[PDB]
């Protein structure tokens, strides 16, 4: 038996047989809560470098 | 699909689109410059200066 985060693909399904899934899959991002502190500089935006 | 090519994301003014704001410092230039040749052309004529 395996058993992990196994993501069931047509490849691997050539070469091993897969359960009914039980989780579904998915993409996301982790991000850092939002510091909208102004930029140390933000008083030089005005004009171009 | 282009709408448009933005380019800008800061929002600071840039040469060119600051460009029409020079022309007005290169007009008093230019019309300066013709005074002081009408004064230089002159000072040939008044016999006093």
């Amino acid at each position: 038996i395996g058993i992990s985060a196994l993501t069931i693909t047509p490849d691997r399904e050539n070469v091993v047989d897969f359960t009914t899934r039980y989780m579904d899959y998915s993409v996301g991002v982790l991000l850092r809560r939002a510091e909208k502190t102004v930029d140390m500089f933000a008083c030089l935006a005005p004009f171009d470098l | 699909y282009s709408s448009v090519d933005t380019k800008q994301k800061g929002g600071a003014l840039d040469i060119k689109s600051f460009a029409g704001v020079f022309c007005i410092l290169a007009a008093g230039i230019v019309l300066s410059c013709f005074i002081a040749m009408l004064e230089t052309w002159w000072n040939k004529r008044k016999g006093s200066r």
